[PDB]
């Protein structure tokens, strides 16, 4: 539970990161 | 290019902000890795079980006393595989027993390895000569010499040196107190090296830089500089006549200046690596013979050689009881050298 | 593993007296913290010594 | 005593002088060496092809 | 031991004289500058 | 055309046309050094024992009296002297003066005063060819260390029977006592002059391999290429813009030096910053300012010491301090 | 002229005086093994071998 | 072992490197020009 | 003291001494 | 048969006389005192 | 050999900073030019050879070109409506990392 | 949507204050706690 | 026997060094 | 003209592998300063 | 001149640089903090508690004699 | 037997050994 | 000044190496044998 | 020790004579 702490933390800042870079990535990607 | 290879190699050696090479595959994981382990034991892994010490942030250790610690010596020269027949897949017991110090030392020199590769990749795909990449034989030969052979040839990793400052320093002082390894020539060529190098260096930046060209208006003469230029930008004449009239001698070549540059500290190096390769025998020069019946003879004579023997003597009386937790020493207080009143 | 938190924010020391107490077979006496057990027997029926 | 000895070292005199003579040595050599120069410096003044005027030496 | 007192003295005085009034002879002027 | 002996005379001293420039701190070099240079080689071939530590025991240094090179030394001045000056002529006789260690002031004193009037001869022959006199402030940190093992640290603990000796077994004397007195190796200015010579091989090896491979093509196979540089051409004989190639893809682009006045200012900076940072150190610690003391810092709940990489160093401190002079000492501190 | 650590590159194009070099390194350590050989014979002293 | 590690690195370099034995070429600027080609070295990927 | 040093010494000295002023010499000549 | 076409002669200038001469004498030097014992 | 206008360092606000930048000075080319100390300039300039080699060395080899800067970057492309969003995550990641720092820990 | 960058020497100036803190901080923690002897 | 080899050694290195310095070959610019 | 680039490269691997661990251990280093003997 | 990469400095510069980066370092401090405070770096690597140096059986400094036997006899001095 | 005879020897055979190297060397070189 | 109008170039030619080391070697056997004693 | 010294002299002499019988300067007839 304590690693389960950690994970659950990060989780919000990958959808933020996935949130404000998905669109430029996509573009790259192409 | 259409074969695996040409795509494989037009991929690697490409021209980027950090160059790949077909030696990064071997460099940067290796070099990551014993990075990473450092860094690890240092901040977490303790000392406790294998010498008795702390040696981690974690424990209440600055940057200067924290290190990564040799194995027991009970362990002897075993390679501590996290797999091996002694940790046996545990990692926090093979955190506990020392295996850490040989997997920064075995990543660690196939960094190396790599190093140099990249040295000589690079330099063939510039088109210029190798003799950077000859250059680093020197520090690989010492970290050789230093980590690995002077290990191998006595109990066991245990009197290897320990990734940190206070270690290093533990490592040098056992050096001076058992080996007498200030008395050593091949020690003494290596300090010429290193301090003749340092020289160099100073006076060659000095020499140079106080006998530029006016090529500008400016004060900061920084400015007065293109490196796609063809006249050299100090004047080679004033150099050679001002420390020909200051020293007595001074150069004339300047591929000769800058190859004994590059020669200096890279022999200094190759002659201390030899000595510590006959110090991992106890082959030691730690006294005169004369020197010493001549003292026992004559209860008169003295020298600062003797003053070194008693000094060693006094280190190894006292630094053996803890240094060496195996050898189980216990001295009583009456047997230690001491002198008086102190 | 162990589960026990690390003392973070932790305002009190445990000791602090700069004595361990110990108690022997008919005695007790507060030895320093700071000295370690020893094992020599320099006089007899030595039964308890720390440097 | 057994033997003789100047006996100063540790005393605090000036310049070191126990004896006239190292007075009468120091003042003789200066006065030499400065009366050698003090005759020549009219000449050495010369050479800068300038007179020795308010505006004299090495300025900027 | 007094006449090597004396003559160390006359010795140093003179090499120091002379550098006084060496470094008192215009020296900023000898220099290859224009 | 000169008239007046002493104008002729300074012409004569001031000479740019002599084989080695005398100048006028040459005036003051040439007698010290020769004077230093003259009884430094005649007390390490001839002397007779010197009593350093003033209780009348008598340590040989002389190739004379027993001695190799490794072994020879000049023994400094007895410790009953303390810092009093000793001239030769405040002693009663040469065999009294030869007893109590003259000849390491006489020496001490006179290369003092040499190698200050050497760096001013560095300016001066600066001054007169028409350079730019730094050269002589990089010469300052080898000045200043010198000093500092010479004069600073006896004037610090009030002898200079714990100057450096001159020679080779007495300086490693001098380097085991110092670090178990001082704890010289935890000092941050001894961390920084180890960078410092470190740091200067590092970069004088690294110059001159980067230098020697950027060569261009001027000569043959069957000869070397200082054949193919020409004394006093003008036209530059290695290729820095491939070697600022080479280095900035080893490491990366913004890390090379693309500048070579600003590289060669770079080379000077560093070995004489570093050299400068451990003399102050030695001088500081001379006044009894030692390195970091973490004893018996790490600490258990219940109040135990837990050892620790210090420790053992401090173990071997107490090992080579209890033994550094036997029977110099009647009271518990060496507050000395 | 040929620097002094160069002088034995002349035998690199040159099979036949390379096989002589080799022939003469070759006969100096066999020289050098029977005279060590004899000079340890010499010395010898089998009286005891325990 | 040790001196002979030395004369292996030694001679790999010289027989690998043995048309640069004397000296670099004269003109060696287009190559050496960071972000000239895609390929270091290679002067059939001139782009970025 | 190894009364064999003075015989090692001297030819260590002799012997490259020799050797480079032979070359010295051939090269001033030529 | 025909002069072999690989003759070369070597070369040794008055600065690396100087130099080889200090290398053997500083040697001799140090390894003399270690060796005397 | 080398154009000053093709090194990229045209976008440069303050004209000062872009003539420092290609190591380039009108006052210093001056004949009448004279520096804080007071010597006078012999018409040289910044780099005596500026003509024969096109530039010096900080025209040579700038490591500020807001040339070659993306066009993109110098506006965010979510506007307000991101802002707001990133307001209302830091403040809400602040206050649970302060209370797990908080609870975690011995008070 | 928001045109603008953020100054290079703001930039600089956070971020040494931020490591100046950080080795402050390191420093009471190495008078204080664990490692400090008392 | 040794000190004569000592005093000997030290006697020629100084000797080089005289002679390097005042017989050296001199510099000539092309 | 319009610059474009990629935002995904070697160099971002190779700054972000030594970048979140160096974070990461700096934070677990602060958290160390705390704890009491 | 440039290998085909973003410039250090215009990415520095970016508001959706330091919106991305003004919550990543943060939580990674937090993971850190988090780490050390909840006992997961003594359990992980092994390192002994200030409270644990020394157990009621043996009060000496530890001492592992055996090779082969290493991972038993470490695992008896690790006992609580 | 006299120790001293092996370096009386060795320096007989070398030095002169020496000297006519040298000449020879030259002579051969012009 | 000028330079010396005296000067002359040695020579030594093989038969005279050979006739010079033959020399020194049977001198060398003769009197070592004699001053070994 | 001098059995050594002699017998290197006796073999350097036989080198000597080895050398100067077939290692010649061959007599050219003007
Ligand atoms: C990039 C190269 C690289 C290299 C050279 C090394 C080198 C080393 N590692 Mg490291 N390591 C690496 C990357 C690398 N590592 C990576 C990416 C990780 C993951 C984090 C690790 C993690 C790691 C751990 C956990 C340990 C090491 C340790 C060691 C040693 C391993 C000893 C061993 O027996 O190897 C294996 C032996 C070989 C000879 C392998 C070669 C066999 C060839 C390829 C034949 C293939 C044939 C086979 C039958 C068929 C397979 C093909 C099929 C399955 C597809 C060695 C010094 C050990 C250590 O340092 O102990 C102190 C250890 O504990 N490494
Ligand atoms: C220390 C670094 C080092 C370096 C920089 C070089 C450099 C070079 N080598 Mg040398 N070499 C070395 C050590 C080194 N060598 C060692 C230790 C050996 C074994 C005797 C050799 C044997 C060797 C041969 C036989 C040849 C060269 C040649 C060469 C040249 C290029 C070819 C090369 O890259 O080989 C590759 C060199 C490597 C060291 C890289 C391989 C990395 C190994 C396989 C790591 C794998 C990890 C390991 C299996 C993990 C588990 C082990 C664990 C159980 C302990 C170049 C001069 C070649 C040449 O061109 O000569 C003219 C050639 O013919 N080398
Ligand atoms: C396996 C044998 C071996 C062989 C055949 C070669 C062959 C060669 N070497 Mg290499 N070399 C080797 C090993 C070997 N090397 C080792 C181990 C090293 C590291 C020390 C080197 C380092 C090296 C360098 C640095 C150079 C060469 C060069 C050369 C070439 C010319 C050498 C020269 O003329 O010397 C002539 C030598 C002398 C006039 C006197 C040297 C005397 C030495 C200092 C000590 C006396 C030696 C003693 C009597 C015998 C040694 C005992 C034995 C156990 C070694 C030649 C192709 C040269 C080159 O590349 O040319 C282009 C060159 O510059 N080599
Ligand atoms: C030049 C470039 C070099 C690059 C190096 C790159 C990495 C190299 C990878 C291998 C290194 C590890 C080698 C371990 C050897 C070892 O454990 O030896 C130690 C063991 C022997 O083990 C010992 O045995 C003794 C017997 O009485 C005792 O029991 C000891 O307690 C026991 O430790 O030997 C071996 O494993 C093999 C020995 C033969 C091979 C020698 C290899 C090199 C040795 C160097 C010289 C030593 C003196
Ligand atoms: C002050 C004018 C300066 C003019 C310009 C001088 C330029 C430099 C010239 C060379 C100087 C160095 C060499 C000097 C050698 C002769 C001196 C000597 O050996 O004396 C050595 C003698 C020793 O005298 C001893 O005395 C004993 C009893 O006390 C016994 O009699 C001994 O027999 C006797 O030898 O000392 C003196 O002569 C005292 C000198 C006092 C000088 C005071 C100067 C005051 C004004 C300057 C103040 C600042 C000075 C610097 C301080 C900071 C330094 C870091
Ligand atoms: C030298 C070249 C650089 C080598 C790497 C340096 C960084 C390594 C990690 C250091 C670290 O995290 O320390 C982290 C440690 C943590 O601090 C420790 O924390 C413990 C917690 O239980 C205790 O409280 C200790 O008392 C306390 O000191 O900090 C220090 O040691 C203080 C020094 C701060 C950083 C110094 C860097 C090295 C010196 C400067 C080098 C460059 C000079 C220009
Ligand atoms: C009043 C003066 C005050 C200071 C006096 C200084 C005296 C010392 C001068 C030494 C010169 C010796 C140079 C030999 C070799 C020589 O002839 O040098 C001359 C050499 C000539 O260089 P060139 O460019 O002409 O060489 C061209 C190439 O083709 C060479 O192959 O220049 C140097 O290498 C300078 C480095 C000297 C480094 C010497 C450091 C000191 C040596 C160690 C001393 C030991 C003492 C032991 C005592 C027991
Ligand atoms: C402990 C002392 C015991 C007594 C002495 C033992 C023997 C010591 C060595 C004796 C020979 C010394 C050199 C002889 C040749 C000198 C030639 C010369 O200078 O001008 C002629 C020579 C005449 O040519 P010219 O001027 O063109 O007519 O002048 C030159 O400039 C010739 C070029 C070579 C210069 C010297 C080369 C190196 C010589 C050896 C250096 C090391 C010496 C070590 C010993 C020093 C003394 C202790
Ligand atoms: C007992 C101990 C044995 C081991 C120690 C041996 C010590 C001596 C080492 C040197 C041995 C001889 C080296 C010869 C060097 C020149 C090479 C040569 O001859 O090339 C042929 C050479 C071939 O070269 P080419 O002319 O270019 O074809 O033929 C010549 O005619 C070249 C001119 C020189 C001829 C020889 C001159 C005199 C040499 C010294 C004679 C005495 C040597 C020592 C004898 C006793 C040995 C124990
Ligand atoms: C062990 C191991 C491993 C690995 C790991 C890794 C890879 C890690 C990494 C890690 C890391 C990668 C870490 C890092 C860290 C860092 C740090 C901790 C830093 C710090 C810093 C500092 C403290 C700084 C300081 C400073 C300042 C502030 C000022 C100026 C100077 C200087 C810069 C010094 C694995 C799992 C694979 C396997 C098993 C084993
Ligand atoms: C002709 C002939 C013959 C004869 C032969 C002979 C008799 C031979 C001999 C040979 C010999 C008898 C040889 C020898 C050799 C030797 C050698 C080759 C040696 C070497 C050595 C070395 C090289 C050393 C070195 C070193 C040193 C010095 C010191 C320490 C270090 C070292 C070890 C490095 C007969 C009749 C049989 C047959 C027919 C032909
Ligand atoms: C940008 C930059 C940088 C920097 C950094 C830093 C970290 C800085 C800081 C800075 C600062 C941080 C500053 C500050 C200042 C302050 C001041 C200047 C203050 C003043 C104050 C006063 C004057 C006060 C007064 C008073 C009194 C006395 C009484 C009461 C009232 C009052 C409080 C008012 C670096 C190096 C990274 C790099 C380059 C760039
Ligand atoms: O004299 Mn030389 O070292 Ca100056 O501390 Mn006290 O005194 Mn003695 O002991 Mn430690
Ligand atoms: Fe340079």
């Amino acid at each position: 539970n304590r690693f389960g702490t950690i994970a659950l933390l990060a989780v919000p800042v990958i959808g933020w990161v996935l949130f404000n870079i998905l669109g430029p990535l996509q573009n790259q990607l192409n | 290019k259409r074969g695996w290879f040409d795509v494989v190699d037009d991929w690697l050696r490409r021209d980027r902000f950090v160059f790949v090479g077909w030696s990064g595959l071997l460099l940067f994981p290796t070099a990551y890795l014993a990075l990473g382990g450092w860094f690890t034991g240092t901040t977490f892994v303790t000392s406790w079980y294998t010498h008795g010490l702390a040696s981690s942030y974690l424990e209440g250790c600055n940057f200067l006393t924290a290190a990564v610690s040799t194995p027991a010596n009970s362990m002897g020269h075993s390679l501590l595989f996290l797999w091996g027949p002694e940790a046996q897949g545990d990692f926090t017991r093979w955190c506990q027993l020392g295996g850490l110090w040989t997997f920064v030392a075995l990543h660690g020199s196939f960094s190396l390895i790599g190093f140099m590769l990249r040295q000589f990749e690079i330099a063939r795909s510039v088109k210029i000569r190798p003799y950077n990449a000859i250059a680093f034989s020197a520090p690989i030969s010492v970290f050789v010499s230093v980590f690995l052979i002077y290990p191998l040839g006595q109990s066991g990793w245990f009197f290897a040196p320990s990734f940190g400052v206070a270690a290093i320093f533990r490592f040098i002082l056992f050096f001076q107190g058992f080996h007498n390894w200030t008395l050593n020539p091949f020690h003494m060529m290596g300090v010429a090296g290193v301090l003749g190098a340092a020289l160099l260096c100073a006076i060659h930046g000095a020499t140079v830089e106080n006998t530029l060209f006016e090529d500008g208006d400016g004060a900061n003469t920084f400015r007065a500089f293109n490196p796609t230029q063809a006249e050299e930008t100090y004047s080679m004449v004033t150099a050679n006549r001002f420390w020909s009239q200051i020293f007595g001698v001074a150069f004339s070549n300047k591929r000769w200046l800058h190859f004994f540059m590059l020669f200096v500290p890279v022999t200094g190096l190759w002659m201390s690596a030899i000595g510590v390769v006959g110090l991992a025998l106890n082959l030691r020069a730690y006294d005169f013979v004369s020197q010493e019946i001549r003292a026992a003879e004559d209860p008169e004579f003295e020298t600062f050689y003797t003053k070194n023997i008693l000094l060693n003597e006094g280190i190894r009386a006292w630094m053996a009881a803890q240094d060496q937790p195996h050898e189980k020493l216990v001295f009583p207080e009456e047997v230690l050298p001491r002198g008086n009143a102190l | 593993a162990y589960g026990d938190a690390a003392r973070v924010f932790a305002g009190n020391i445990t000791n602090k007296s700069g004595f361990i107490p110990y108690a022997g077979e008919g005695f007790a006496l507060l030895i320093p913290s700071k000295w370690n057990p020893s094992k020599e027997q320099d006089f007899p029926g030595v039964v308890l010594r720390y440097e | 005593l057994v033997d003789d000895r100047l006996a100063g070292e540790g005393t605090g005199k000036i310049l070191g002088i126990n004896d006239p003579s190292l007075f009468w040595a120091i003042t003789i050599v200066f006065t030499i060496v400065w009366g050698v120069f003090y005759v020549s410096t009219r000449e050495i003044d010369a050479a800068s092809d300038r007179e020795n005027d308010d505006d004299f030496g090495l300025t900027l | 031991m007094l006449t090597l007192k004396i003559f160390v003295y006359t010795v140093v005085t003179f090499f120091v004289s002379l550098f006084i009034f060496g470094f008192l002879s215009n020296d900023p002027g000898r220099n290859p500058g224009q | 055309e000169s008239t007046s002996l002493w104008a002729r005379f300074c012409e004569w001293v001031t000479s740019t046309e002599n084989r080695l420039y005398i100048g006028w701190f040459g005036v003051l070099m040439i007698p010290t050094l020769l004077t230093a240079t003259s009884v430094f080689i005649i007390a390490f071939i001839a002397a007779p024992p010197v009593d350093i530590d003033g209780i009348r025991e008598p340590v040989s240094g002389s190739l004379l009296y027993g001695n190799n090179i490794i072994t020879g030394a000049i023994i400094p001045t007895s410790n009953a002297i303390g810092l009093h000056f000793y001239p030769i002529w405040e002693a009663a006789s040469l065999d009294e003066w030869l007893y109590n260690g003259g000849p390491y002031q006489l020496i001490v004193c006179h290369f003092f005063l040499g190698v200050c009037s050497y760096m001013g001869r560095e300016w001066e022959l600066s001054f007169r060819l028409g350079m730019r006199p730094w050269i002589a402030v990089a010469y300052s940190a080898p000045v200043a260390a010198a000093t500092a093992v010479f004069i600073i640290y006896p004037l610090g603990q009030g002898s200079f029977s714990d100057g450096m000796p001159l020679g080779i077994s007495g300086t490693f004397n001098f380097m085991i006592v110092f670090q178990a007195e001082h704890n010289i190796l935890m000092h941050p200015f001894h961390m920084l002059g180890v960078a410092g010579v470190f740091g200067g091989s590092l970069f004088s090896a690294m110059h001159g391999s980067l230098v020697t491979s950027s060569l261009i093509r001027e000569t043959t196979e069957n000869e070397s290429a200082n054949e193919g540089y020409k004394f006093g051409q003008e036209e530059e004989t290695y290729n820095i813009v491939a070697a600022h190639g080479y280095f900035g893809r080893l490491i990366f682009q913004y890390a090379s030096f693309n500048n070579s006045r600003s590289l060669h200012f770079f080379l000077a900076a560093w070995p004489v910053v570093g050299i400068w940072f451990t003399a102050l150190g030695i001088s500081t610690m001379a006044f009894n300012l030692n390195g970091f003391n973490f004893n018996q810092s790490v600490v258990d709940s219940q109040g135990r010491v837990i050892n620790t990489w210090a420790d053992i160093i401090n173990r071997a401190n107490l090992g080579m301090e209890v033994m550094h002079e036997r029977n110099a000492h009647n009271f518990p501190l060496d507050l000395a | 002229g040929l620097p002094w650590y160069r002088v034995h590159t002349v035998v690199l194009n040159d099979p036949g005086r390379l096989i002589a070099v080799h022939l003469m390194h070759t006969s100096l350590v066999s020289g050098w093994a029977g005279s060590m050989a004899f000079y340890e014979l010499a010395v010898f002293d089998p009286s005891d071998p325990v | 072992a040790l001196l002979f590690f030395f004369g292996h690195i030694w001679h790999g370099a010289r027989t690998i490197f043995r048309d640069v034995f004397a000296g670099i070429d004269a003109d060696l600027d287009e190559q050496v020009e960071f972000g000239a080609f895609l390929k270091l070295g290679d002067t059939s990927t001139r782009r970025q | 003291v190894n009364i064999l040093g003075v015989i090692a010494t001297a030819l260590f000295i002799i012997i490259p001494t020799s050797f480079l002023l032979i070359l010295y010499v051939k090269t001033a000549s030529q | 048969a025909k002069p072999n076409p690989n003759k070369q002669s070597v070369e040794l200038n008055r600065t690396s006389l100087y130099w080889g001469l200090l290398l053997i004498f500083v040697l001799a030097v140090l390894f003399s005192s270690y060796i005397f014992n | 050999k080398i154009d000053i206008s093709k090194q990229g360092l045209n976008s440069i606000q303050n004209e000062t900073v872009k003539l420092n930048l290609m190591g380039k000075s009108k006052t210093m080319e001056s004949k009448d030019w004279v520096d804080p100390q007071g010597r006078k300039g012999k018409g040289y300039g910044v780099y005596r050879f500026a003509n024969k080699y096109g530039a010096n060395v900080d025209g040579y080899s700038p490591i500020y070109t807001p040339d070659t800067w993306s066009e993109s970057g110098d506006s965010y492309k979510l506007g307000t409506k991101g802002l707001i969003a990133w307001a209302g995550l830091i403040v809400v990641l602040l206050g649970v990392g302060i209370n797990l720092v908080i609870s975690t820990s011995a008070l | 949507g928001t045109t603008g960058r953020i100054p290079l020497w703001l930039v600089g100036t956070v971020a040494g204050v931020a490591v100046i803190a950080l080795v402050g901080i390191f420093f009471y923690g190495s008078y204080v706690g664990l490692g400090s002897s008392l | 026997m040794e000190a004569l080899v000592y005093t000997f050694l030290l006697v020629g290195t100084l000797g080089i060094i005289f002679f390097a310095i005042f017989f050296r070959e001199p510099p000539r610019i092309v | 003209k319009s610059y474009t680039y990629p935002i995904f490269t070697v160099r971002w691997l190779a700054v972000h592998a030594l970048a979140v661990p160096t974070v990461f251990f700096l934070g677990a280093i602060t958290a160390m300063q705390f704890i009491q003997r | 001149g440039a290998t085909g990469e973003r410039p250090f400095s215009d990415i520095l510069t970016s508001i959706r640089y330091w919106v991305i980066h003004s919550i990543t370092i943060p939580s990674l401090f937090i993971a850190g903090w988090l780490f050390v405070s909840t006992g997961l770096a003594y359990d992980v690597f092994g390192s002994p508690r200030p409270n644990e140096y020394f157990t009621e059986d043996r009060q000496e400094t530890p001492l592992i004699t055996d090779r082969f036997n290493a991972l038993e006899q470490v695992k008896k001095l690790s006992e609580v």
